[PDB]
């Protein structure tokens, strides 16, 4: 029972909650929705990760990042590494994070994926200009930021 | 004894007295517990004089949570309920009858949990104490007299220029909302989350979390191979962070010198309830400004637009430091 699941994340990106009398933050809605996708449907659950990693008009951020998570952790990862190369100037307090996050568990794989060049630069260049938004703290990014430059100085 | 229960439910009561006498699960106790309450509402809204009174929509009045109440001392405090019974008629609270409500509260906490009269006082004038004590009397006046009487409380805690009352939603669930023009607000997303009372164990969602996050660094690779992680794990976080964000908007009005109080809560739901007046879905945002002794806070809400054109809140933030 899947496309419930895509009628719930359709909403969320045309008016901005899953269903009119739902009292949650439609974020969470919209979260409960994306996983419950993921793990039903990989290929439809991807595309939402997408249409979510690129939209101009979602309220959240919080989600933006657990797309860009979603995709990292799966067989689309280049998808995500590809994204992470170009947008890193646009990329949110969450993606950026999550991207600080991935790599530095990366860092204890076996068998690390090829990371495109200059993109550490690219985060630590948007890291130096998020670093001082108040809302840094709620994604622990100063935490974030020091395993990952810990595990590659 | 249960003169309105049949040959099978006599049988199921006794079951469950037992297992709530004799077993060594608490699990099993607390089903046997919900066993027999259901049971005993089951009598109590079969008396014939109970269904008279109670029933095609009069489970709310007087008359209905009086006639439980003549049958519940057959089978058997009866004054802390007198001056409850008494607000089912009331359908407005003004400056006539907020002190009949309030007082009826203080003194029934007082005898139902056995607490002092400022400890009374300080659970009835809050949301989530208020839920305990109105959740308590249903088994006693009915949940449909209880659910008012939760409404009346926050009529009289929420004193304003908006209206308070209970909401169904996609379920049959009520919410208690505060209501003005074509605009609502649910109470609890002001006097809960926005007061650091977000819902959730901290600890255990904390240990849930960090659990699944050593697994993640220990093995990203084998850790990704089923998604079932990444979703336990990234469900946890969002709950964790809005734990943390309702506790910080929490702190930031109370270092603004705007303190958990009902005056401050319910000039905040009459701000809010203002500011969403006739918005449409070209712009769903709305904010205030608030003053304290210390300091200013904006407060940024985001509204749903309903099918029928009005406005229900549907996040609430401030900023931060």
């Amino acid at each position: 029972s899947t496309a419930k699941d895509i009628e719930g994340l359709e909403s969320y990106l045309a008016n901005g909650y899953v269903e009119a009398n739902s009292f949650n933050d439609p974020e969470d809605d919209a979260l409960e929705c994306l996983s419950n996708l993921l793990v039903k449907d990989s290929r439809g659950g991807l595309s939402f990760c997408k249409k979510i990693l690129n939209s101009n008009n979602i309220d959240g951020v919080f989600i933006k990042g657990s797309a860009l998570n979603f995709l990292l952790l799966s067989e689309q990862w280049s998808y995500a590494f590809e994204y992470l190369t170009s947008n890193a100037d646009n990329i949110t307090l969450a993606e950026l994070e999550k991207a600080l996050f991935y790599f530095y568990c990366a860092k204890n794989e076996t068998d690390p994926y090829p990371v495109p060049e200059g993109l550490f630069k690219k985060l630590m260049k948007r890291y130096e200009e998020l670093k001082n938004d108040p809302d840094a703290k709620f994604y622990h990014l100063h935490e974030t930021y020091d395993d990952f430059s810990k595990a590659y100085p | 004894e249960n003169n309105y229960l049949s040959v099978s439910e006599k049988t199921e009561l006794e079951i469950a007295k037992q297992k709530l006498k004799n077993s060594k699960d608490p699990a099993e106790r607390e089903k046997a517990q919900q066993k027999y309450d259901a049971l005993l509402e089951k009598d109590i809204s079969s008396d014939k004089a109970v269904i008279t009174a109670c029933s095609n929509g009069q489970a709310a009045s007087a008359a209905c949570a009086g006639e439980r109440l003549k049958v519940i001392a057959a089978k058997g405090y009866p004054d802390a309920y007198g001056q409850i019974v008494n607000l089912l008629n009331i359908t407005s609270v003004d400056a006539q009858n907020q002190q009949q409500v309030k007082d009826a509260m203080v003194n029934y906490a007082m005898v139902q949990f056995g607490v002092d009269r400022a400890t009374a006082q300080a659970y009835v004038e809050t949301y989530d104490g208020m839920k305990v004590v109105a959740a308590s009397m249903a088994p006693v006046i009915g949940a449909a007299a209880a659910s008012k009487i939760e409404v009346l409380a926050g009529k009289q805690r929420l004193s304003n220029s908006f209206e308070v009352s209970s909401l169904p939603d996609a379920n049959g669930k009520n919410h208690i909302t505060a209501v003005k023009g074509d605009a609502k607000i649910p109470v609890d997303k002001i006097e809960l989350y926005m007061r650091g009372k977000a819902s959730g164990d901290l600890d255990s969602l904390q240990a849930e979390y960090n659990s699944l996050k050593d697994a993640r660094i220990s093995s990203q690779k084998e850790f990704a191979k089923d998604p079932n992680n990444a979703k336990r794990m990234e469900v946890l976080e969002k709950q964790i962070h809005n734990i943390e964000r309702s506790q910080d908007m929490a702190r930031v009005l109370e270092q603004a010198g705007i303190v958990n109080t009902a005056s401050n809560n319910s000039m905040i739901m009459d701000k809010l309830l203002d500011s969403a007046q006739g918005a449409t879905s070209a712009n769903r945002k709305t904010s205030v400004v608030v003053s304290g002794p210390n300091g200013n806070v904006r407060i940024y809400a985001t509204w749903t637009i309903l099918p029928d054109g009005t406005k229900r809140l549907s996040t609430v933030n401030t900023g931060t430091f």
